RNA sequence: AAAUUAGAGUUUGGUGCUGGCUCAGCUUUCAUGCGCCGAGCGGUGGUUUAUACACAUGCGAGCUUAAGGCCACGAGUGCGUAAUACGCGAGUU
RNA sequence: UGCUAGGUGACCCAAUACGGGCAUCGGGCAAAACUCGCGUAGGAUUAGCGAGCUGGGUCGCUUUUUUUUUUCAGCGGCCCAUGGCUUAUCCUUAGCCUGUCUUAACGGUACUAGGCCACGGUGGCACUGAAAAGGGGCCACGGUUCUUAUGAACCCAGCAGUGUUGAAUUUUGGACAAUCGCUUGAACGGCGGAUCCAGAUGCUGCUUACAAA
C-alpha cells in the first residue's frame, strides 16, 4: 500500500495487522500486529499515516505522538 | 490461485532426479535415448508434472523400450488369462527378463524359461540346453546370442 | 473442553475510532502482552486470558 | 556426486562393455570358426 | 541455457536454432512435444548445419535475435569431395593391399582370425580394466562392490 | 537543401574517411556532443570530433574526451602516447578561453577526475599551473561549494592527489583550495560517505604538513584530521549506517600514520585492527603493511591483528615487490618486536 | 496421446428454443388470431396465435384457457412452453398480463 | 487426525440392444403469474445484465499565502485487442 | 525518478528564546520502464505472406559524476547479406487470468470482491511533467441548442435522474465524523457522489404474543 493504491486494493504490503477496533468484553482492543516485516517497512521509509502512528505508539512498540496544539469546542454531534 | 502458485514445486525436485540419474548432464534438461538434442521442460501457468521427462529418460536409458515391452508383457498376460492359455510367451528383452524374474520372485507366476522355436534352428546353431546351462539367465546378451527365442 | 465450557457458566462500538481502552499484542497464540493507555507493559489479566480462550 | 559417479557409473558401464564384448567374442568365434571353415569348404566343393 | 540443434546459417552473424521443448497440456495428461525456433548470435561462424550448440541469453542485438552462442558440442561432419576421393584412394588401397598380402587361406579365414584375436585382445583389455577397477570378483554387480 | 554546403564545411576540416561528416550539424547541443564522444572508441574519431567541433566544447566535453582517451588506452590497441600528448596540449587554450570563465564546480571537478583517471594504473601529463588554477576557479565562490556533494569534493581531492608533483604541495593555491574545502566540509561532516571521508583524510594527510599563517594551516589540518578520523572511528562499528570498507579504514589509518610521521592512541587504529583481523584476504597486502607502519609510529601493539598479519606474511611468495613487502613488514615487525 | 485426438478437443452453446433467443420471455404484437385442426388422434380445434415478436421474427403460440379476448393489433407476453399436438410450434401465451388476461371464474 | 460416483418413464405383439427426449438434483434473475407487505439487527448482490444509445437539471477538485505554490490517486465501462495484452518463471543496463 | 526520516544554511517566516517553510547534500528502501523463456478462439469455402516480409555494417539515435571495469531496440537515413516465416498471413468471435456454479474427480461454463490491460462520443497531435491526460490545450468529424445565420456553446462507459428498446432495471438522500486520498506549519482545519451511512430491490442468516421490573 503506497500513496497510489486504495484501502482495499491488492497490496505488496503483507499486513496492516490483525486488527479489531471494536471493544471485545475486556482488554477491549485487538491483538496487535503479527511481526518482523512491520519493522522492515517502517525502517525502509514507508510512511505511517496519522492513526496507524497513534496505534503503533499506543501499543508501545513505538513512542507516542502528541496531537493537540490548541483547544476550540469540537462538536461531538456531527454524526 | 494455488494452481498458479504450486507450479514450480516439483521443478527443483526434478534437478536431483537428473543428477542422481545422470551424473554429468546439464528449467531442466532431459536426454531421452534417441536423437542428440536434450529435450527441455520448464514453467507455464498450468502446473506441470515435473519428473515425467526425467523419470521417462531414466527409464528408457536404463531399460530401453520400457513402455512398449512392459505393455507387451502385461498385454500378453491379459491375453492368455482371458483366453485360458496357461503359458505366456514373449519376445524377450532386458525388461521382459528382469521383470519376469520380478514377478516370479513375488510369485505372480510360478516360473519362466527361455525357449526357442526349435523347428527353424539350423544344422548347428547354438541351442538352449536347460540342464547344462545354469538355471536362470540374467542379461539380454546371453538371451540374444541365439536365433528367435 | 467440558470443564472449560462449564466454567464459563463493553459492546457499544459505534466507532469513531478513539484509543480509549487498553490494547493486547498466522497469529502467534498465546497473546504477547497487554499494552495500556499509559504506555505501560503488563502481562495478561485473568479475565482477558479467559476471553482469549473463549475467542478461539 | 563423485561417490555416485566413480563408484557406480564407470563400473556399471564397464559391466555393460564387458558383457557385450563377451557376447561379441562369442559371435566372432562363431563367424571365424564355423562360418569360415563351412564357407571355404563350400567354395572348395563348388569350384570342384 | 539451451542445448539445441542449428537449422539455418544462411544468415549474417546469426544462426537460427531450433530447440525441442516439451509443454504440458492439462486436458489429456500427455506431454506434447513442440519445437520453437530462436535466432542467436554467433561470432566466428563455426556452426555448420547439424552442429549441436549452446545458446544463452545476452544483451539483445536486434528485434528478434536474443541469445548468443556459447559452445558447439558435437561437430557436424561435412561432405568434402576431394577428401572423399582421398578416402576412396586410401580405402581401396587398404583393401587391395590386404588381399594381396593375404592372397589354403581364403582371405575370409585370415580376416576372421584377425577379428577373433582383435576381439580377444579387446576382451582381455576391458577384463583387465575391470580387474584394476574391482579386483578378483564375480561380475554380480559393481553396485555390490561399491562398498 | 544546404546539406552540401554543410558537407563542404565539414570537408574543409576533416578528411573524407570520417563518419562524423554525414552526422555534422552547426547547431549542435553539447548534450549530443557528450553522447557522440561517448559513442566512439578510437583516437582517430576523437581527433575528427576535435577538429570538427573545437568551437562548441565546454568543460563537460573535455571531461568526456579524457574518459574516452582512457577508454581507448585500455581498448584501442593502436595507441600512440605522443599523439595523445600533443592533443592533450591542444586541449589547454580552449580551457583557458572558456572553462576559466564559465566553469562551475561540477564541470571542473569532472575534468580533473577524468585527468587523474587518465593517470591511473590498470606517462600522460598536463601543466600543473592549469590544474591549480582550475582548482581555485572551481572553488572561488563559497555558495556552490556549500551546496556541493561529498563525492565531488573527495573526487577533487583524489584528482589533486594524483596529478600534482610533490614539490608543489606547498603551493599557496592548493592551500587556498584546502582552506575553502575545510570551511565547507567541516559543517557537513555527517553528510559524508565513508569513501569520501577516506579520500578527505588521505588528501589532507598528503597536503597538510607541506610563517604564522602556515603553522595555523598545519594546526587547522590537524583539527581536520582529528575530527574526520574520529568521524570514521564513530562510523565504524555503528551498524545502523553502512559499514565502511576495511580497505578504506586501513588506508585512512595509513593517512594518520603519514601525518603523524610528517608532523612529528586513537580508537581508529583499534577498529582498523578489528576490521582487518576479521577480513584479511579481502585486504590487499600493502595497505595492511602501511597500517603496520602506523602501528609502529604509534607504538601500540594489536595482538590478534599482528598474529593474523604474521599468517598473512607467511602466505606471500618470493619475488621482487612481494619480497619488498616481506622485508618492510619484517622491519616493522622488528620495530614492534 | 494420439495427436488427432489431442487436437480433437467453444462450440455453439445452442439455445434449444431459437425464437426467444436465450431469453425466457419476449413480448410482441399478435399478427393473426386463428385456430387449426391438430394431428390425429387429436381432433379438437386448438386456438393458436401468430405473433410478430420482440426480436423481429415470427413463430406460432398456443392460446390457453377457456376462450380469450385477443384480436388484431394486440400485445401479449409469450412464454416458452410448446404445444405438441401440431408440429413446429413451441410457444405459450402466459395469462395474467396485458390485453390477454385471465378467464372468468377459473 | 486425508470426508471420495442415485436413477426412472419413454420405441415394441412382447424380450434384448441403439442412441435421443423428459422428470426428479444444485445454482440463478427488480423473470411472469397468484399472497402477504408487522418491526429490527445484518450480510451481501446487482457489470441500467444489453446501448462504447441521446442526455434536461443539480452535484462530483479544490486547497493556500490580485499574484503565485500543490491537484496523473480514486469511479465507471469492455469499443478495440487472439497479442508491446494477461498469467507464470529467470535475469535486469 | 518518487517518497520518507537525517545534516547544512551570509535565505524567508515564527520566537519573552527557538520551530517551521524554502534551497542543497547524502543514508534507507521503493516504484517506474524495457527485454526475453512458455502458454493461449475457431475457419482451408484463409495458401503463400502486395513487404523490409528477418538479419549485418554505417550514422542519427539530445549529459561527465567515487578507486582495476562499465552504459538497449530498426525507432528514422544510407548501403547492403538476400533472406525471414510457413496456423505464415487474412477473416470473424472475444478484454485476460484468478474467480463463482456444478461434477466424486478430471473437466464445463453468467456474477462475487479484487489482480492487470484497454477506452473515455470519433480520429489526429502537442505543451508541461520523471512518467499524460475520464469534468487539461489545439484541429477535423458526428450529434444537441440558438443566431439578427455570421458563428459560438456543449459531449454522464462519474453519482442521482430523464427518454427509447427491454420481461426487467434504484433515491435528482445525508455527511466528512470513521478510514483513505489531496491540501494546509494554528485551529479534531478545507474538500472528495472514493467511501461511510441510510433508501428502493433479487438472494440469503436471524429474530419476532402482548403486558409489567
Amino acid at each position: 500500500m503506497e500513496k497510489r493504491q486504495a484501502r482495499n486494493s491488492g497490496v505488496r504490503k503483507e499486513d496492516v495487522g490483525w486488527w479489531d477496533p471494536n471493544p471485545a468484553a475486556d482488554g477491549n482492543m485487538h491483538l496487535g500486529l503479527n511481526f518482523d516485516r512491520l519493522k522492515y517497512w517502517l525502517t525502509a521509509g514507508a510512511k505511517p499515516t496519522d492513526k496507524v502512528a497513534e496505534l503503533l505508539g499506543h501499543a508501545g512498540v513505538l513512542p507516542k505522538v502528541p496531537q493537540p496544539p490548541h483547544y476550540n469546542p469540537r462538536d461531538p454531534k456531527d454524526d | 490461485v494455488s494452481k498458479l502458485r504450486q507450479t514450480t514445486a516439483t521443478a527443483a525436485r526434478a534437478a536431483e532426479v537428473m543428477r542422481a540419474a545422470f551424473p554429468g548432464a546439464t528449467t531442466i534438461a532431459v536426454q531421452l535415448p534417441r536423437k542428440d538434442v536434450p529435450t527441455y521442460v520448464m514453467a507455464n501457468q498450468r502446473p506441470q508434472p515435473w519428473e515425467l521427462l526425467p523419470m521417462k529418460a531414466a527409464a528408457m536409458t536404463q531399460y530401453p523400450n520400457f513402455f512398449n515391452n512392459s505393455c507387451t508383457f502385461f498385454g500378453s498376460i491379459k491375453r492368455d488369462v482371458v483366453n485360458g492359455v496357461p503359458f505366456c510367451l514373449l519376445r524377450p528383452s532386458r525388461l521382459a527378463l528382469d521383470m519376469a524374474k520380478v514377478v516370479r520372485n513375488l510369485g505372480i507366476v510360478d516360473g519362466f524359461e527361455v525357449v526357442q522355436r526349435r523347428s527353424r534352428l539350423g544344422a548347428h546353431d547354438f541351442v538352449w540346453l536347460p540342464e547344462q546351462q545354469p538355471q536362470e539367465p540374467e542379461h539380454l546378451y546371453d538371451t540374444s546370442l541365439f536365433r528367435q527365442r | 473442553a467440558f470443564r472449560r465450557d462449564l466454567l464459563f457458566n463493553a459492546w457499544p462500538a459505534n466507532l469513531r475510532t478513539e484509543l480509549t481502552r487498553p490494547v493486547v499484542v498466522a497469529t502467534q497464540y498465546p497473546p504477547v502482552y497487554v499494552a495500556a493507555g499509559d504506555g505501560a507493559k503488563r502481562p495478561l489479566n485473568e479475565q482477558e486470558k479467559v476471553y482469549q480462550e473463549r475467542r478461539l | 556426486a563423485r561417490m555416485a559417479e566413480l563408484l557406480r557409473e564407470k563400473r556399471v558401464a564397464t559391466l555393460v562393455e564387458q558383457v557385450r564384448k563377451a557376447e561379441l567374442e562369442h559371435k566372432l568365434a562363431q563367424v571365424q570358426l564355423q562360418r569360415a571353415v563351412r564357407r571355404q569348404e563350400e567354395l572348395h566343393r563348388r569350384e570342384e | 541455457e539451451f542445448i539445441g540443434r542449428v537449422v539455418s546459417n544462411r544468415m549474417q552473424k546469426t544462426v537460427v536454432v531450433a530447440v525441442s521443448y516439451v509443454v504440458w497440456v492439462p486436458k489429456y495428461k500427455v506431454y506434447q512435444k513442440r519445437v520453437a525456433r530462436h535466432k542467436a548470435r554467433d561470432e566466428s561462424q563455426a556452426s555448420v548445419i547439424g552442429d549441436i550448440v549452446r545458446i544463452r541469453k545476452s544483451r539483445k542485438f536486434s528485434r528478434e535475435v536474443s541469445y548468443s552462442v556459447v559452445d558447439t558440442l558435437r561437430k557436424a561432419h561435412v561432405y568434402d569431395p576431394a577428401a572423399a576421393a582421398a578416402l576412396v584412394a586410401t580405402r581401396d588401397a587398404a583393401r587391395a593391399a590386404a588381399a594381396a598380402s593375404t592372397g589354403r587361406s581364403d582371405p575370409w579365414v585370415a580376416e576372421a582370425a584377425r577379428r577373433l584375436d582383435a576381439s580377444a585382445a579387446r576382451l582381455a583389455a576391458l577384463r583387465e580394466l575391470y580387474e584394476k577397477e574391482v579386483g578378483p570378483g564375480v561380475p554380480l554387480s559393481g553396485a555390490v562392490l561399491a562398498v | 537543401m544546404r546539406k552540401r554546403e554543410l558537407l563542404n564545411e565539414a570537408r574543409a576540416l576533416v578528411p573524407e574517411g570520417s563518419g562524423w561528416l554525414e552526422a555534422y550539424t552547426r547547431n549542435i547541443s553539447p548534450r549530443q556532443l557528450t553522447w557522440r564522444l561517448g559513442k566512439r572508441d578510437s583516437l582517430a574519431a576523437m581527433t575528427e570530433g576535435w577538429q570538427l567541433y573545437q568551437g562548441k566544447f565546454d568543460t563537460v566535453a573535455m571531461a568526456a574526451l579524457l574518459r574516452r582517451l582512457r577508454h581507448a588506452q585500455l581498448q584501442d590497441p593502436g595507441f600512440d602516447p605522443l599523439a595523445a600528448q600533443r592533443l592533450l596540449d591542444d586541449l589547454v587554450p580552449r580551457l583557458r578561453s572558456v572553462g576559466l570563465r564559465f566553469g562551475k564546480l561540477r564541470d571542473i571537478t569532472a575534468y580533473l577526475h577524468a585527468l587523474a583517471k587518465l593517470r591511473s594504473p590498470a606517462l600522460l601529463t598536463q601543466p600543473d599551473a592549469l590544474v591549480l588554477d582550475l582548482a581555485v576557479f572551481a572553488t572561488r565562490n563559497r555558495t556552490e561549494l556549500l551546496h556541493a556533494s561529498p563525492q565531488r569534493l573527495a573526487t577533487l581531492l583524489w584528482a589533486l592527489m594524483r596529478l600534482l608533483p610533490p614539490q608543489l604541495y606547498g603551493s599557496e593555491q592548493l592551500q587556498v583550495v584546502l582552506d575553502r574545502m575545510a570551511l565547507a566540509s567541516l559543517g557537513r561532516l555527517q553528510n559524508f560517505a565513508p569513501l569520501d571521508l577516506r579520500w578527505a583524510a588521505l588528501a589532507f594527510a598528503t597536503f597538510g604538513p607541506h610563517e604564522d599563517v602556515t603553522a595555523r594551516r598545519q594546526s587547522r589540518n590537524a583539527r581536520v584530521i582529528k575530527a574526520l578520523c574520529d568521524e570514521l572511528a564513530a562510523r565504524s562499528g555503528n551498524l545502523a549506517l553502512p559499514q565502511p570498507e576495511p580497505r578504506d579504514l586501513a588506508l585512512a589509518a595509513h593517512a594518520l600514520g603519514l601525518v603523524a610521521a610528517a608532523s612529528s592512541p586513537p580508537a581508529l587504529l583499534v577498529k582498523a585492527a578489528g576490521v582487518a583481523a576479521r577480513s584479511l584476504p579481502a585486504l590487499s597486502g600493502e595497505e595492511a603493511v602501511g597500517l603496520v607502519e602506523t602501528l609502529a609510529v604509534w607504538g601500540l601493539r594489536q595482538p590478534a591483528l599482528l598474529e593474523a598479519l604474521r599468517d598473512a606474511a607467511g602466505r606471500w611468495g618470493e619475488g621482487e615487490q612481494a619480497e619488498a613487502l616481506r622485508g618492510r613488514l619484517q622491519a616493522a615487525y622488528t620495530r614492534l618486536g | 496421446a494420439t495427436v488427432g485426438q489431442l487436437l480433437g478437443g467453444a462450440k455453439t452453446r445452442k439455445c434449444r428454443i431459437r425464437q426467444l433467443d436465450g431469453s425466457p420471455f419476449k413480448k410482441g404484437i399478435c399478427l393473426r388470431v386463428y385456430t387449426t385442426s391438430p394431428k390425429k388422434p387429436n381432433s379438437a380445434n386448438r386456438k393458436l396465435a401468430k405473433v410478430q415478436l420482440s426480436n423481429g421474427l415470427k413463430a406460432l403460440a398456443y392460446i390457453p384457457g377457456e376462450g380469450h379476448n385477443l384480436q388484431e393489433h394486440s400485445m401479449v407476453l409469450v412464454s416458452g412452453n410448446g404445444v405438441r399436438d401440431l408440429p413446429g410450434v413451441k410457444l405459450r401465451i402466459v395469462r395474467g398480463r396485458y390485453d390477454c388476461a385471465g378467464v372468468k371464474d377459473r
